[PDB]
């Protein structure tokens, strides 16, 4: 009943949203092999080697590591020889910052020394420890990348073995890098795509909401399985599936929506349903831009119409407030006595709204010798969106759309 | 209370789950500027009692001032000051090891996050994915006007859960404004009231705030004629003139002599081009010195080169009247421009006796 | 200038030629008004939402605004009466009344929803008209 519920959410939220780790890898084999392969040959013997691994953002770059050193660390004592530095190139900016890291992290300060001083002879004249570099394209833009070329000296070097491991969204890094320190670099790379085909994602879906083989019930576990079984041949599912497998391969996005999906499971319903997931993924994939523009307003509206009027008139080129008063004007003119009787303030204090909603940007920004009026604005929008929102706008009065299809 | 908002409230609430449960890393809520973002998730946070801690980034304009904020208000719910980011991350680490921050969700709320791309490059980024660097059960909240297209940086981060809070109506404003009556009159007065003032005002002031605000200054006229002695012609009929009166500010709630004479030389200067300036002046067919020969061609008298005339220049330099554009060292070739409204112009030249119209290049 | 005001004149005599009348009425005055006013002229109005035109639409709206206007110096179904009454010379049949009547109704309704021309102050509620219209 509802403890079962509660574990079972408590279980599915820490494997998406803390994306703990799992013993499942997805088309990863030789490169886990290949990656575990010269972890072992690094820790068991002297020996110094480089890595760099690229993928996209979210394609797990990190459980490749963390499940390879889980794998390696405990298989002898070695993991007593050996040690783990990670840095990121988030936290650390500066290579002061990042020395101040590195020595903290070997628990040496009391060796090197407590106060500010600039010298770092301490740990380099001293000098098996692995490197973790998370952002590692980072780390390439300080101003002389320093630390990057002592690591890489040293891991040349024959005084001690140091395994350096880097990460990289970016498919350019052996640009970004100086002759000097890619010479020094050993060309090892490993490359992290989602190279699999669509009923292979079929598969990762079905294997990922489901149960492990721990849970106490077991019955409820074996339901549970065929639920998820049945309602991965339902065709809306796959319909869901392929629409999200053409927009992104990345399972990032597919734990987003498997997580907001399993948001609403309650006690009356117990097992999901593809309404379910339609309902997920229309929430997922809903434009801003259209949203914005149905909350606003009929005077803004009006002033949206005559911009897209001075968009086709004026073939791609700016404008400012002065014209867009003219015209709305010329439009309230043409109308016998409608109720627009507005006068400037209101108007301009509208346009400041507006552009308050970054929906139109300023050329060339200048102040003081260009006041708000007589200024050069864009708008950001198209004809078919505009189009669009207006269709389904609640209450647009009919001389206003006659106007705009004008 | 809240009044209209259940959906949302709903979704908060299935969303937070159990205490010792986690929850998204981000979450990226938008909506309009009367929506009550700040009024709905304050409300649930104090209804739900959660470690919450209330940040405004308009108020920590400085990184240093943002996380000693955070830092000094999460201690105070369970002196401390950092410098970096990584450094606010270990003592962070430190602090949150408190009973009563072991086994529970920490949630930063942090409102007016337009300013927070305008910060720091790496501090967003650091922000978002906060869960997996601290692993200390923690979510920060977001409330913005400017969608996420926005925000998003050039390398890609973590994306956040979006949600949106929907617009009101006329129902639902109708609803808020007639929840806090008046306890000296009927439910029924103050509902008549706010129907005509949705049916005069709603087509521009929609919000909730301003028409608000907009009622409780018009309320005292609306009830002076029944208590001078239900009659709801007699209340139309008392009340209609003072409601146009009223709707000409929805939003808004004498020069010396030759100083006329230099603004409206100024603004003829500005807006009629130099070609046609003889065709103008000349008796026979911007810089300073052509602002100096229109405006002897304009006065009838001789004017003297007093120095007083050239301090009247700086001083109208200084109102904000007439605007510098070369440089401050070159005060030998001098550049202006005007900055007078054509309406206050045309004033000014009536009081003078002067029709500025009859030598505008434009209009002839 | 004066040489279209004698076009005026010109236009008002050949409407009152026009009805076999010996006296000249403002009737003619008000249409020949519209006609040198209109201009620029489309090829055809577009229908508005059953489709009505955009020249009716304003006329009905004259038309009532002008009568609640005049009784300023009232209730739905009254006003609704007055129109039938008004509109009399025209109707020959049932038909013709019931889609008189589905008209009417949806047009007041339009006006006091989209258009906010007209108010609702609490079945027979009373209607007033927005004080900014000329
Ligand atoms: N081969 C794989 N085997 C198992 N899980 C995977 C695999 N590839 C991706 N994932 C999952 O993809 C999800 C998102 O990956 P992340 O771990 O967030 O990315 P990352 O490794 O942190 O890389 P960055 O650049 O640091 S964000 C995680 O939940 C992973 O478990
Ligand atoms: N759903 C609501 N129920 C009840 N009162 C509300 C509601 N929304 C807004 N209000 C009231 O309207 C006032 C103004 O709303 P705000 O909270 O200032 O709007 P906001 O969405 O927080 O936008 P910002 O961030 O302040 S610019 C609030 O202080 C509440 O008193
Ligand atoms: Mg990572
Ligand atoms: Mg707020």
């Amino acid at each position: 009943h509802t403890e079962c519920l509660s574990q079972v959410q408590r279980i599915l939220r820490e494997r998406f949203c803390r994306q703990s780790p799992h013993s499942n890898l997805f088309g990863v084999q030789v490169q886990y092999k290949h990656l575990s392969e010269l972890l072992k040959r690094t820790a068991l013997h002297g020996e110094s080697n480089s890595v760099l691994i690229i993928g996209p953002r979210g394609s797990g770059k990190t459980m490749l590591i963390n499940h390879a050193l889980k794998e390696l660390m405990e298989i002898e004592e070695v993991s007593e020889n050996v040690l783990q530095v990670h840095l990121n190139g988030l936290l650390q900016i500066n290579d002061k910052i990042a020395l101040k890291e590195i020595t903290r992290q070997l628990n040496l300060e009391n060796v090197v020394g407590d106060k500010v001083f600039g010298s770092f002879a301490e740990n380099l004249s001293f000098l098996p420890v692995i490197f973790i570099l998370d952002e590692f394209d980072l780390f390439a833009h300080h101003k002389n990348q320093t630390l990057l070329y002592n690591l890489f000296d040293i891991s040349q070097s024959a005084q001690t073995p140091i395994a350096v491991i880097g990460l990289t969204c970016r498919l350019d890094i052996l640009e970004l890098l100086e002759k000097r320190v890619k010479s020094r670099f050993s060309h090892r790379q490993i490359h992290l795509m989602n190279s699999f085909g669509f009923p292979q994602y079929v598969k990762i879906f079905k294997e990922q909401l489901s149960l492990p083989a721990e849970f106490p019930d077991k019955v409820f576990a074996e339901k549970w399985n065929e639920n998820v079984q049945y309602l991965s041949e339902d065709r809306s599912v796959q319909e869901v599936l392929q629409k999200h497998f053409n927009i992104s391969k990345n399972l990032r996005s597919l734990h987003m929506l498997l997580m907001l999906a399993l948001n609403r499971v309650t006690a009356s319903h117990p097992f999901m349903t593809a309404v379910d997931l339609m309902e997920a993924s229309q929430l997922c994939s809903m434009d801003s831009k259209a949203n914005i523009v149905h909350g606003l307003s009929v005077l803004e509206i009006c002033l949206i119409i005559a911009m897209k009027h001075l968009n086709d008139i004026y073939e791609e080129e700016p404008f400012n407030f002065q014209m867009v008063y003219n015209e709305f004007q010329k439009f309230v003119q043409r109308k016998a006595h409608s109720v627009y009787n507005f006068e400037k303030p209101v108007v301009m204090k509208a346009f400041e709204h507006l552009q308050q909603l970054e929906l139109i940007k300023p050329m060339e920004r200048t102040s003081g010798n260009s006041q708000r009026e007589y200024q050069l604005m864009k708008l950001l929008l198209d004809n078919t969106q505009i189009m669009n929102a207006l269709q389904k706008y609640p209450n647009c009065p009919t001389d206003v759309r006659q106007w705009a299809t004008s | 209370v809240v009044l209209c908002r259940e959906s949302q409230v709903s979704i908060l609430q299935s969303l937070f789950g159990e205490r010792h449960h986690f929850s998204f890393p981000s979450i990226f809520i938008y909506g309009h500027t009367a929506s009550g973002k700040t009024y709905v998730t304050q409300t649930l946070l104090k209804t739900l009692e959660l470690p919450h801690v209330f940040v405004n980034c308009v108020e920590c304009f400085t990184l240093r001032l943002l996380l000693e904020q955070i830092l000094n208000k999460l201690n105070h719910l369970s002196e401390i000051t950092c410098e970096t980011f990584n450094d606010f991350v270990r003592l962070f680490k430190q602090v949150t090891t408190a009973e009563n921050l072991k086994d529970q969700t920490v949630y930063i709320v942090l409102d007016k996050a337009e300013y927070l791309r305008d910060m720091e490059a790496n501090l967003l980024p650091g922000f978002l994915r906060l869960q997996e660097l601290a692993d200390r059960n923690v979510t920060v909240l977001f409330l913005s006007e400017i969608v996420w297209e926005k925000f998003r940086p050039n390398t890609g981060c973590f994306e956040p859960f979006v949600l949106y809070f929907p617009d009101y109506s006329i129902g639902n404003l109708q609803k808020i404004l007639s929840h806090d009556h008046p306890p000296e009159y009927s439910a029924d007065f103050y509902a008549a009231y706010i129907n005509i003032l949705l049916g005069v005002f709603y087509t521009v002031c929609r919000d909730l705030k301003e028409l608000r605000h907009l009622a409780v200054l018009n309320f005292p006229k609306y009830c002076e004629p029944v208590v001078k002695g239900r009659d709801t012609r007699k209340l139309w009929r008392n009340i209609e003139p003072h409601l146009k009166k009223a709707m000409q500010t929805v939003y808004l709630r004498e020069l010396p002599y030759y100083s006329k004479f230099i603004l409206i030389a100024a603004y003829l200067a500005s807006y009629n081009p130099a070609r046609t300036d003889k065709r103008f002046f000349l008796k026979h067919h911007f810089p300073l010195d052509r602002l100096l020969a229109i405006l002897y061609s304009i006065v009838d008298s001789r004017v003297a080169p007093t120095a007083n005339i050239f301090s009247q220049i700086t001083s109208l330099v200084t109102l904000q009247l007439l605007t510098l554009v070369g440089h401050d060292d070159q005060l030998d070739g001098p550049k202006y421009k005007c900055t007078v409204s054509l309406d206050f112009i045309r004033a000014i030249a009536r009081t003078v006796n002067f029709d500025i119209i009859k030598y505008l290049y434009d209009f002839l | 200038t004066v040489r279209q005001l004698e076009s005026m004149i010109r236009l008002s005599e050949a409407m009152a030629r026009m009805h076999c009348c010996d006296e000249v009425q403002p009737k003619h005055v008000k249409e020949a008004f519209r006609l040198l006013n209109k201009s620029i002229i489309r090829v055809e109005t577009p229908d508005v939402n059953l489709r009505l035109g955009f020249s009716e639409y304003c006329r009905i709206s004259n038309l009532i605004v002008l009568h609640l206007r005049k009784v300023e110096e009232l209730k739905r179904s009254e006003l609704v009466n007055w129109y039938l009454k008004e509109i009399e010379s025209e109707i020959d049949s049932e038909e013709e009344l019931i889609n008189k009547k589905r008209i009417i109704e949806k047009v007041i309704h339009r006006l006091t929803h989209y258009d906010h021309v007209l108010i609702e102050l609490t079945e027979d509620p009373y209607l007033v008209v927005n004080p900014n219209y000329l």
